[PDB]
């Protein structure tokens, strides 16, 4: 129940304001900016700040601070679902977050924001439906919106029906200082970019550990999520009556549904850090980075950020496979590598010199990440049965998807 | 310089002029602005705020802003006072109470030094019932005789019947527009 | 040919299952 | 400056009027004080284009508070745009009626909220649903004598579920304070 949302800067200029409910002044934005810079410089800023009885909630953007303050007890979840939803929509319209395209579209950002929200009651979220409704280069509304299905619009002509699917897969490793793994999580992504004709009712169907069980053929490789999302356009009602993914697909590319549950599997790459530094002399870096991955699966441009010194000069680096470059701005060696096949073990020997007068303060420890993105592999062992394509008019498809298994959370705990 | 262009555009018509819409609340007013220019006898409100029209007669595209006669209304009428180069006023033959008001608004939208160079257009409302006066006794009864430096003339239109309007109208183009 | 797996047609449902 | 800007908004030009108005526009937002120049829109605002439309509704609401006796040359100007077929221009002035923060013009803006809670349109009704929420905040004697409060609890029961759902949540609101 925000008052007004507006839109800031990093110099704190608003960029643009659209009060909603009018119960809030627009001054004390103004008061937003000292208070921001008190609670950074004493450790007490929070996204959602508080000027007095009214709440100034604010969202770090790209280039502005998306400050959206309130004066009851609002929904703050509410809130902050209007927010998420109006910088998608931003970055739908407008592909640069920054300073360039706020001023630069404000006719049509003005009404976009009035159309999006009504005394401070979101009423229209859809990109394609706005986009159908106000554009920045007017009609009656669609009735897409009015209508039920608002996540697919009719009428959609296509020459060819193609839907390109993305089986993307988050290999998170929280793996310990100890050597033992703490946070070994999986979480899925099914996302597909649906192109076609009309708005055909997609029928998702996997092997599903749940579904294989309920059918009776719960002794195959089945995919067990704990959590599983769907999509706006997944019906709830059928995945809870019988696990049935019945919906219609979006115009373009959407989240279906989204897996997520624990992983007891070993980590896809296993690296084993040595830290010979000497007390103000050199450092040594004994990287050693094992890969538990299958051989038939190659890990495509893996990045494996090894943290250096702060101060650190002078590095020398003795590895095997891979390039290694040190990044003054990151602080840090990653171990880059092209390719890097299942089974690999690439050795590195780092060797650099410090300086002579030691530090006035710790710098810490930060946790060493890979950047490794192996695609082709199912590591989790889902597989899809079927996508039941069905149009009224009647239409053969020819739905496409590819399996790609990257790194989250892939962080060692250093030494 | 050259004018081709100009006596292209007037060789075909290319003069607009503007007019005005002034008087007392309920005069006719609003009906006479949509009889001038839909023509019919629609029904309307109150104005509280404003009525703007165009009418186009005589390849000249008259635009008439139609202000009520209201108290609220009628220190509004200075807002379009402004860039108007006519206007139209609509007396309420009917309205023996209200004629006096008509009169003193009247008096003091013409004793303003911007509205100088716009004729007297009145247009004699409420010719329906016998009480609604002559062209001559509304006249009188106005003193439209004494505005010195002021073209006015008298025409007698009824919202019902729409006669008359075309009299005005003709009146107004001949004080406004003095060519071929 | 496109990094991270290429795409594979899918079927319309489990032909086994009736 | 403020002359040159108020004499291209006092012109019969539709691009004139146009640039000029976005001039405002930008100037507002970039901190300018423009309410000075509401008198002078009040005349440019009756307009058949719709992006000067809702350039003017903005500058109106953004200029009600601050010039309150202006505001009272619009309510003739929102009666007629209420009635507009294009239901994003009913949705528009439903919207800017019940955003103007005036006493004197929710009292006159009763009869549009009135005619607009029928709407068949779920955007327009979802509109003044939000209108007579809003209008019950501002106001809750005023809703109250309006009589929203039976239209609103039926709206709930009513199909446009969007629409039903605006409708709930206004009661709610109206209910929560
Ligand atoms: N029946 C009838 N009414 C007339 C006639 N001439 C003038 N009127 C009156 O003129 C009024 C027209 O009202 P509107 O259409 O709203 O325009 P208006 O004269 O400016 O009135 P307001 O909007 O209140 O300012 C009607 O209410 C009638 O009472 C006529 O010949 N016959
Ligand atoms: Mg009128």
């Amino acid at each position: 129940s925000a008052s007004a949302v507006y839109v800031l800067d990093l110099k704190g200029k608003v960029l643009i304001c659209r009060n909603y409910r009018g119960d809030v002044d627009m001054s004390e934005v103004e008061h937003f900016m000292p208070i921001l810079m008190e609670k950074e410089e004493e450790g007490m800023l929070s996204p959602i700040l508080a000027h007095g009885g009214v709440r100034f909630m604010w969202i770090k953007h790209n280039n502005l601070y998306l400050v959206a303050t309130s004066k009851k007890n609002a929904c703050v979840s509410l809130v902050f679902s209007f927010l998420y939803k109006v910088v998608q929509v931003f970055s739908e319209y407008f592909k640069e977050l920054e300073e360039e395209s706020i001023r630069d579209n404000f006719v049509i950002i003005y009404e976009l924001l009035d159309e999006l929200m009504d005394f401070g009651y979101p009423q229209t979220t859809d990109s394609k439906i706005l986009q159908e409704y106000i554009t920045q280069e007017a009609p009656r509304p669609p009735a897409t919106v009015t209508n039920a299905v608002s996540w697919r619009s009719e009428g959609i002509k296509y020459r060819k029906n193609e839907v390109f699917l993305d089986v993307i897969e988050a290999v998170n490793l929280l793996v310990s200082a100890n050597g033992n793994v703490l946070r070994s999580e999986i979480v899925g992504s099914i996302k597909m970019r649906v192109f076609l004709s009309g708005m055909p009712e997609l029928r998702l169907g996997l092997n599903d550990k749940v579904l294989f069980d309920n059918t009776g053929r719960g002794k195959s490789k089945s995919v067990e999520l704990e959590d599983v999302k769907f999509h706006q356009c997944v019906r709830l009602s059928r995945f809870e009556n019988d696990r049935t993914i019945s919906f219609i697909p979006p115009d373009g590319e959407f989240e279906l549904m989204s897996y997520r549950l624990n992983t007891h599997v070993k980590p896809l790459i296993w690296i084993e850090s040595v830290i010979e530094k000497h007390s103000h002399s050199r450092i040594e870096y004994m990287v050693k980075a094992k890969s538990q991955f299958k051989r038939r699966s190659t890990a495509n441009n893996v990045e494996i950020h090894i943290p250096v010194p702060n101060d650190a000069d002078s590095p020398k680096f003795k590895t095997t496979v891979g390039s290694v470059k040190w990044v003054p701005e990151n602080s840090e060696i990653v171990w880059s590598v092209k390719s890097f096949p299942g089974g690999k073990e690439y050795l590195m020997r780092a060797h650099f010199g410090l300086p002579s007068v030691e530090a006035e303060d710790k710098e810490g420890k930060p946790p060493i990440s890979v950047k490794f993105e192996i695609p082709y592999f199912t590591t989790s062992g889902i597989q899809v049965r079927y996508l039941k394509i069905i149009e009224k008019s009647g239409y053969q498809a020819l739905p496409w998807v590819r399996y790609i298994t990257q790194n989250g959370d892939y962080q060692l705990r250093t030494q | 310089g050259n004018i081709f262009a100009n006596l292209f555009k007037g060789l075909f018509g290319k003069k607009e002029m503007r007019i005005l819409m002034v008087g007392l609340d309920a005069a006719g007013k609003t009906t006479i602005l949509y009889k001038l220019k839909l023509g019919e006898i629609v029904t309307t409100i109150p104005t509280i705020g404003f009525n703007v029209e165009t009418v186009e007669y005589k390849n000249i595209s008259f635009t008439v802003w139609d202000v009520g006669g209201q108290d609220k209304i009628r220190p509004l009428w200075r807002h379009y006072f402004q860039n108007t180069q006519g206007l139209i006023f609509v007396v309420d033959s009917n309205d023996r109470e209200r004629v006096n008001e008509a009169r003193e608004e009247l008096m003091r939208m013409l004793a303003e030094d911007e509205l100088r160079d716009a004729v007297l257009l009145v247009f004699a409302n409420k010719q329906d019932l016998p009480n609604a006066m002559n062209a001559a006794e509304i006249t009188d009864k106005l003193g439209l005789h004494s505005l010195r430096h002021r073209n006015w003339y008298i025409q007698a239109t009824c919202a019902t019947s729409g006669d008359g309007l075309y009299e005005g109208l003709d009146w107004l183009s001949n004080q406004l527009r003095n060519q071929k | 040919d496109r990094k991270g797996g290429s795409y594979s047609q899918a079927a319309g449902s489990d032909s086994a299952q009736s | 400056e403020i002359f040159e800007l108020k004499a291209e908004l006092n012109s019969d030009k539709k691009e004139k009027k146009k640039e000029a108005v976005k001039k405002v526009i930008a100037s507002m937002t970039v901190g300018k004080d423009v309410s000075a120049l509401f008198p002078d829109v009040v005349n440019c605002m009756q307009t058949d284009n719709l992006e000067l439309k809702k350039l003017v509704y903005l500058y109106l609401m953004n200029y009600a508070k601050s010039q309150p006796d202006m505001a009272i040359m619009a309510v003739n100007t929102f009666v007629k745009d209420c009635e507009d077929p294009n239901p994003l221009i009913r949705a528009l002035a439903v919207r800017t009626m019940g955003c103007i923060r005036v006493d004197k013009i929710t009292e006159y803006l009763c009869e549009p909220l009135r005619k607009c809670l029928k709407d068949e349109d779920p955007y327009v009704r979802k509109t003044a649903a939000v209108c007579v929420a809003k209008l019950h905040d501002i106001n809750a004697q005023l809703v109250e004598d309006q009589g929203f409060l039976d239209t609103l609890k039926d709206l709930i029961s009513d199909s446009n579920p969007m629409v039903v759902a605006n409708a709930v949540a206004a009661l709610s609101e109206i209910a929560e304070s």
